[PDB]
């Protein structure tokens, strides 16, 4: 509804917005396609801008910033004068600027720190995940290490945290969202998908560096067959840490609703924790999409085959 | 009749490289 | 589609330099603050070695 | 025609059945589509469910078990209640249940045999392959390991052999199908497609592992020219083994035939020898659909291509 | 216009014409496809037959070969007699046959002449690249071969160049077209996109060789960020070709325009130098299409981001 | 007239993923 | 009416594969 980007207001020409996110992806994602004349050719809007969207928030119905990033690309088209973005919150930034960093034994909340101060990111108090990570060498992109030392803070029992942007980084724990909303009293349609395509039922761990830990954890095997696995990593340098690893993994398949809602519950967002019917499901992925009509999409799962699967 | 074929060709290269972007 | 494959085959580059990644022999120097491997950014200030180069 | 399930026949349900294998497929795979009303809503298929189905054979014209195996995974739509399956053989749990296993020089018939022994899989009596494989260590899935021992298997001579399940497991061999049906009188249409795609004139053996076996071994080289590849592997150990494993390699590039007919032949499978033509050709892949009107659409090629290709 | 075979003129068959090549594509790609009736099916078609394309160049307005390659695979439809071939130039020959090298401290065009005499390749007077390369052992195909040797030219300064095969091997610098034609009269539309996708504005070298060498050389910090990347190749064994593989590394992200022209602008090729509007731009990619109306696509961008994405 | 996008967007989706599963 | 669909299904299979090809 409002387009602050710099100093203008270019909601005036937006034919649509569709905020999409994944558990896994990179960013808050918002695609904004605009028509493109001589007022909005004026002010020449350039990839890296800054775009703030600004709507009349479920919650409260009060106008809340929804959405604080940058453009990271435009595209032009000529025949057609429609100027279309995608904007990404700057944890974009993080997933393409590499570094190498060595790391003794320690835990994922003093990781992120480290990496905030020495990159100059700003951030609120973060959440002390408490698991205590082994030492490791990286050398992936910044948010690549965040969500390597994360999964391995999954594994050992730790919660299942994600780290989103907003103006200042926020290590955001999975089922801490404010409200849990309930998507039956709009459901346009949804997909109840059940399958064992990734069901872990069996874990024979073979270490590969001593506290010579090995074991088998086989959690359901008489009901659904041992469906085994070999985890077989270097971090796993203990035996409750073998056995919580091995606990962090069994599941019975994939099990996710694809659903479909007619109205834009619009503080949705990864990882929040959703209820249809009387179950309740983390959202895997949410796909807004701001036209005439606002609109939602949902991807929902389990607990169990979201930690096995992302984490 | 003929501009569907072109526009969801477009379509789909835009949501598979758009998936690949995101995911990895 | 010349893009997909592009940015698959960038896909494929980087998960195969993330897995050759700490792995195989490695060329490295001794110096005061510990070993000094090439290709690391940082020195490793606690190794093992092999018990012949414990020599008197 | 009928869906036994567990107990109950829901062939009074399914829009329609797709059988479709490939050659280096996972499993014999059913997708039977359904819909679900309060009738079929009351039984509540699981993942997990047996289904068999059983159809008029093409040989005999007796009702016969053409499918057997377990419903993988089940995906409900709400708005329109249409239950649609995806029914694989058992050997989808082989693919899925990884397990390290040291082996010294063998043939691959003992290591299926030993597999199905260790992992309590039913088995008829296996065909002996007679190729005798080099000591490994695996670790991929139970159907990864016994797809690298039969490849290996076709290297240095050995005949072209293929697991499926049925009931219990069988190894079979790729031309050895009863009846070589002729696809040309129901033709439909036909898709003769020939390249040097994946041609292999020539095989520049670089042994890692000593009897110092090296050599060329050159086919065709006047006519296609010097299209030449590497041999790197650590199994060829022998000087035989190098020239039988390029002497399975040579062929003239893809050649093979997107055959679509119009009527259901009901027993052919992945590897079976089949007819256009005067040619034979081995079917790389086979999709049936029995919707209202029985279907069934081919892709075949020769027996170098497949075995430069899939092995 | 005119399409020679090996002695006919399929000229009266072909329904379409489409020249397409990519920057890193395999070889320049010719895509005819014919009504195959009585007459064509005569001479037989087969794979391995040499193409010729004859047609009124943009330039002198005088029939040329603009295409000269083989016919790499045929596919030939039967309910409609429809026969599809799909034509590459010779350096598909060369991305198909393996071979490994062991090569000294030399420049490309050393390199280049060595695999063409060993080859049998005819070859035009090779531009000496000068850039000296690093010992190194490779295995991948001759064109990967001469990819990856030219890749390392571009590192360390060397101009960007590009092998193209026509009659004989040609050794292409991208910068060098004759005519440097415009494609703003013929506009049918334009894409222009920006991005900061592959932007790379900082670089730590941490060399795998000596001479320790390690630095960073981050060009535009203050302006995007520090977009930092970590070039760790062992080929870069010295100060100076650190700095000057950092120097061939800096970009303001992607940066291309997907030009479509309603004329085809026979001549255009892979590389070349082109012009819309006042600016100038290298044609990543091209794709003609000589249907009734001879029609051209372009995909053409600024030389820091092809630099930086395909070397 | 519009729905033909979201079900052949949906079946060329099946389609690669039933794939990818299968060889996979 | 339907034929639209195993015609851009055999269009985005050749595109992708021909792609892939292409560049690989």
């Amino acid at each position: 509804k409002i387009i602050l980007n710099g100093k203008y207001d270019i909601a005036n020409f937006n034919e649509g917005i569709t905020l999409s996110e994944a558990i896994d992806g990179v960013a808050y994602k918002m695609d904004v396609s605009l028509v493109e004349p001589k007022q909005l050719k004026d002010i020449n809007i350039k990839k890296g801008d800054k775009i703030i969207l600004i709507d009349i928030a479920y919650e409260s119905k009060k106008e809340e910033t929804i959405f604080d990033g940058v453009v990271w690309e435009t595209r032009r088209s000529e025949k057609s004068k429609k100027l279309t973005l995608s904007c990404r919150e700057r944890t974009v930034y993080m997933e393409e600027s590499e570094e190498q960093y060595q790391f003794k034994e320690n835990t994922a909340t003093q990781r992120i720190e480290y990496y905030c101060k020495q990159w100059n990111i700003p951030y609120y108090n973060l959440a002390n995940t408490g698991k205590k990570l082994a030492k490791v060498i990286h050398k992936t992109n910044i948010l690549d290490m965040i969500k390597k030392d994360l999964k391995e803070t999954a594994t050992k029992g730790g919660d299942l945290f994600r780290v989103r942007m907003d103006n200042k980084l926020k290590l955001f724990k999975l089922g801490t969202n404010a409200n849990v909303y309930k998507l039956d009293s709009i459901l346009e349609d949804a997909n109840f998908t059940s399958s064992f395509n990734d069901a872990v039922t069996s874990v024979k761990v073979l270490g590969k560096s001593k506290d010579p830990i090995i074991g088998t954890y086989k959690k359901d095997a008489d009901k659904f067959g041992t469906l085994q696995k070999i985890k077989q990593d270097e971090k796993i340098k203990n035996a409750k840490e073998a056995k919580k690893a091995a606990e962090a993994m069994f599941n019975s398949g994939e099990e996710t609703i694809s659903v479909d809602c007619a109205v834009d519950i619009n503080r949705i967002r990864a990882g929040d924790k959703v209820s249809l019917k009387s179950k309740e499901y983390y959202v895997i992925d949410v796909t807004h999409t701001l036209d005439s009509r606002p609109k939602m999409k949902l991807n929902i799962g389990s607990l169990e085959y979201i930690r096995r699967k992302f984490y | 009749k003929e501009e569907m074929i072109q526009e969801l060709l477009s379509q789909v290269e835009s949501g598979i490289r758009e998936a690949l972007q995101d995911i990895g | 589609f010349n893009g997909i494959a592009r940015i698959l085959k960038e896909n494929m580059n980087k998960s195969v330099a993330n897995g050759t990644f700490g792995m195989g022999c490695e060329l490295a120097e001794i110096t005061a603050n510990g070993l000094k491997v090439n290709g690391y950014k940082d020195e490793i200030q606690d190794y093992l070695v092999l018990e012949n180069l414990t020599l008197k």
